[PDB]
RNA sequence: CAAGCUUGAGUCUCGUAGAGGGGGGUAGAAUUCCAGGUGUAGCGGUGAAAUGCGUAGAGAUCUGGAGGAAUACCGGUGGCGAAGGCGGCCCCCUGGACGAAGACUGACGCUCAGGUGCGAAAGCGUGGGGAGCAAACAGGAUUAGAUACCCUGGUAGUCCACGCCGUAAACGAUGUCGACUUGGAGGUUGUGCCCUUGAGGCGUGGCUUCCGGAGCUAACGCGUUAAGUCGACCGCCUGGGGA
């Protein structure tokens, strides 16, 4: 992606300056209107740094896990990870699913069993609340575990929108050597973060722009 | 009062050490600039200058390895409180002999590795690994 | 404190000049005055305690100034406090 | 530029019943508050200003 | 030398000696070789409260450069005499030469 | 907190202002307050107290 | 030991904020008391009462006067001081702190056993003063008892001068001085700059409050005002009771 590029989206834009990180002084550009500015002449570089990595691992049939479970951007990080087929979570993360995967492994039997069930075991003969009640197990585990239904094992590398709402996710990374990249914008913390992304990360047209350009990299990678 | 400007030294290089600073930088002296040239030598910093006549600033180089501290730990021994002298077959050697010991001698500032090697003994200004 | 015009006299007295406002003999003359007018200020108000301790300050510091110059030049010192009628 | 005379702006920091009204309500800075109250005290006693609405 | 702002007010009774109260005040500041920098006579003024009874009083204004001493004659003349119902001089830290408040609100 | 009733308004109203007059003046907290003795410690105490409340 | 050096430390100039100290004046609110006008059978107090006060007219109301003590509002994790502590207003005498600019002195500095001084309240001595409050004490109640808690009184004391005492959870339960180490929001008080063009915009000192980072810590928590990283000097601890 181009500077030039990435100007017009925003990712520039940051958070207040009462807000900030100091550990991320070295990415801010300065700033303008009580606003930081990040700097775009650091961003790049690191991102493409960032895709490389990721082109290396899709290449070796590495599998990619998408995270970003802001509600405004939910959909649009759901598109562009099943657009180069792999595998997200889009809302609340579960505490647990990497570092107790076992357990968690389990409520994703649950889901295929509902939904195989519901379609080609396809019952409709129910108790009349069944439907909705079955339903809404399904309906709740299709959220929470749509993403990552058919990831199989531990994934080996975390995409990452916004280091510190997803604080939880690149910690249980941290603990199983799980290589994170991340968006972080310039309120978070990069401590945890092995390939640091610094620019917005709530922008909707800002995070498509990262993802957009991370879906498309990792076919490329994958198209060999 | 500023009654030992050595721990001073050793204390401004501890912290910006601590703090992943480049650089750090504190009024000159002679005696300064003979340890920090032992430090530079034996690869703790990188290098260092002195700027100015009248009042002379003095600047280090600070070094980092693994996004580490070169410089593990840097201590006082010897200070004005209770000055520390050595003997040549007395001098004190630091981690077996990984880190070192400054040693002040007849013939100027060195390392215990220097001074054992010219017979000497000194006053114990710090130990550094 | 003292006025401007006692203390830029006494800087002339004992000063190399106007301005050398600074020199031990300066210094001790301007406490010495501060300290004399001082004495008519306790003689009437002997609760003053906090404003004591000011003066007690300029005595103990009129104390510092001179062994200073006593040790590095007798001979100023002996005149100095000749001059200012000290030490008894 | 406050003065005790000026009994004029002093009004506007009065109550009805001539009780000083703290800095809070008007919002006027801490600095100035002060030299207000010393100017109404000033004012109460030279008779400019009543203490009180009893009077 | 210092600056003080002076007001006394006088009893409304003996309004016809402030002439000569003024006349003598001045004089004992400029015999002390001070300065006279702005004097306003209010005249008779409503009062905010009563005081010894009366309602109404005599007030005069009074800007000055003068020594201690004069100063010091000033206010226990002001104790001294009966006529003098309420004094204060303040002290300023430089001299006044415009109308106060009270000239204008007129 | 005086008051003066305004023609053709009901004693009530004119009541009601009176007595916002006086929960705005702060009357009877005020003689609350003065009933009894309270060491300056305990008024420091208070003073304390409340500002630290007064953080949200 | 000798000559220095100017950054530590002082001195000088002009300003700023402050319940910093001491003395002298003075003000309006209230209580109690004294003297009257109106008025008449209660007031006061409590959980409930009673003691107490009132037909020698209380209480309530209006008026005039005496006296003492404290200073509502302002008033605020506001300010000042070494600590104790300091609050109406005015003057006089006086200590400290801080800022701006440049000149002067030239390490004159830090710490401090012993020593000296200061040091809330209560208490002590002499003489004043005495409204309110109130140890003691008396009376009324409560209670199984009630040497208390509550009520009606009330002496020392609380106030002034001059002496004494030298103690407090005298506390930040954190000795003093200096250097160094990421941040956010405020309060207070200097000062440089900007169509002052708005009650502002950009800096730069002093003090201060609340969070919090690394680090520290048994934890609680502390966290550039350190309980972090160092140095100089002092004071103190060595199981509980006995003490
Ligand atoms: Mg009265
Ligand atoms: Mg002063
Ligand atoms: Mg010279
Ligand atoms: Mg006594
Ligand atoms: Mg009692
Ligand atoms: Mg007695
Ligand atoms: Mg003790
Ligand atoms: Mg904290
Ligand atoms: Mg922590
Ligand atoms: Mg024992
Ligand atoms: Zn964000």
């Amino acid at each position: 992606v181009s500077m030039r590029d990435m100007l017009k989206a925003g990712v520039h834009f940051g958070h207040q300056t009462r807000y900030w990180n100091p550990k991320m002084k070295p990415f801010i550009f300065g700033a303008r209107n009580k606003v930081h500015i990040i700097n775009l002449e650091k961003t790049v570089p690191m991102f493409n740094e960032a895709l490389a990595e990721l082109n290396k691992i899709a290449s070796r049939k590495g599998k990619i896990l998408f995270v970003g479970t802001k509600r405004a951007a939910s959909e649009a990080v759901k598109d562009a990870a099943l657009s180069c087929d792999q595998f997200f979570v889009n809302h609340r993360w579960l505490g647990g699913m990497l570092t107790n995967w076992k357990t968690v492994r389990q409520s994703i039997k649950r889901l295929k069993d509902l939904e195989t069930q519901s379609q080609d075991g396809t019952f409709d003969k129910l108790t009349k609340k069944e439907a909705l009640m079955r339903t809404r197990e399904l309906e709740k585990l299709e959220n929470s575990l749509g993403g990552i239904k058919d990831m199989g094992g531990l994934p080996d590398a975390l995409f990452v929108i916004d280091a510190d709402h997803e604080h939880i996710a690149i910690k249980e990374a941290n603990n199983l050597g799980i290589p994170v990249f991340a968006i972080v914008d310039t309120n978070s913390d990069p401590d945890g973060v092995d390939f640091v992304i610094p620019g917005n990360d709530d922008a909707i047209r800002a995070v498509t722009l990262y993802l957009g350009a991370v879906a498309a990299t990792v076919r490329e990678g994958r198209s060999q | 009062s500023m009654q030992d400007p050595i721990a001073d030294m050793l204390t401004r290089i501890r912290n910006g050490q601590a703090a992943n600073k480049a650089a750090v930088t504190m009024p000159s002296s002679k005696l300064k600039v003979a340890i920090a040239n032992v430090l530079k030598e034996e690869g703790f910093i990188e290098d260092f200058k002195v700027e100015g006549d009248t009042k002379p600033e003095l600047e280090l180089t600070l070094k980092y390895f693994q996004g580490k501290a070169v410089v593990e730990s840097i201590q006082r021994v010897s200070r004005p409180g209770l000055r520390i002298y050595k003997r040549k077959d007395e001098l004190p050697k630091v981690m077996a002999g990984l880190g070192i010991a400054v040693v002040s001698t007849s013939k100027g500032v060195m390392t215990d590795r220097a001074a054992r090697q010219a017979g000497l003994g000194g006053e114990i200004i710090c130990y550094v690994a | 404190s003292l006025s401007t015009e006692a203390t830029a006299k006494i800087v002339s007295e004992f000063g190399r000049d106007a301005n050398d406002t600074g020199s031990t003999e300066v210094q001790v003359a301007l406490l010495t005055a501060q300290i004399n007018h001082l004495q008519g200020h306790f003689a009437e108000h002997k609760k003053d305690h906090h404003s004591r301790r000011g003066l007690l300050r300029m005595v103990s510091q009129r104390r510092k100034l001179l062994d200073y110059l006593k040790r590095k030049d007798v001979a100023r010192y002996t005149q100095l406090i000749e001059r200012l009628g000290l030490r008894r | 530029e406050i003065d005790y005379k000026d009994i004029a702006t002093l009004k506007n920091y009065i109550t009805e019943s001539g009780k000083i009204v703290p800095s809070r309500i008007t919002g006027t800075r801490a600095k100035y508050q002060r030299q207000l109250a010393r100017a109404i005290k000033r004012a109460r006693y030279l008779s400019l200003l009543p203490y009180t609405d009893r009077h | 030398m210092r600056h003080y702002e002076i007001v006394f007010m006088v009893h409304p009774d003996q309004s016809e000696q402030v002439p000569g109260m003024i006349e003598r005040y001045t004089a004992a500041i400029t015999g002390a070789e001070g300065k006279i920098h702005r004097l306003e006579d209010w005249g008779r003024r409503q009062l905010a409260y009563p005081i010894n009874k009366l309602h109404k009083a005599h007030y005069v204004l009074m800007n000055v450069e003068a020594p201690q001493e004069v100063i010091d004659e000033l206010e226990t003349t002001f104790r001294f005499n009966d006529a003098v119902i309420r004094s204060m001089v303040m002290r300023t830290k430089h001299a006044v030469t415009e109308a106060s408040p009270m000239v204008k609100a007129k | 907190p005086v008051i003066k009733v305004r023609e053709n308004e009901p004693f009530d109203v004119a009541l009601r202002r009176f007595k916002r007059s006086c929960e705005k003046a702060g009357v009877l907290a005020e003689v609350r307050r003065r009933e009894f003795y309270e060491k300056p410690t305990t008024e420091r105490k208070r003073a304390k107290a409340s500002a630290v409340k007064r953080h949200a």
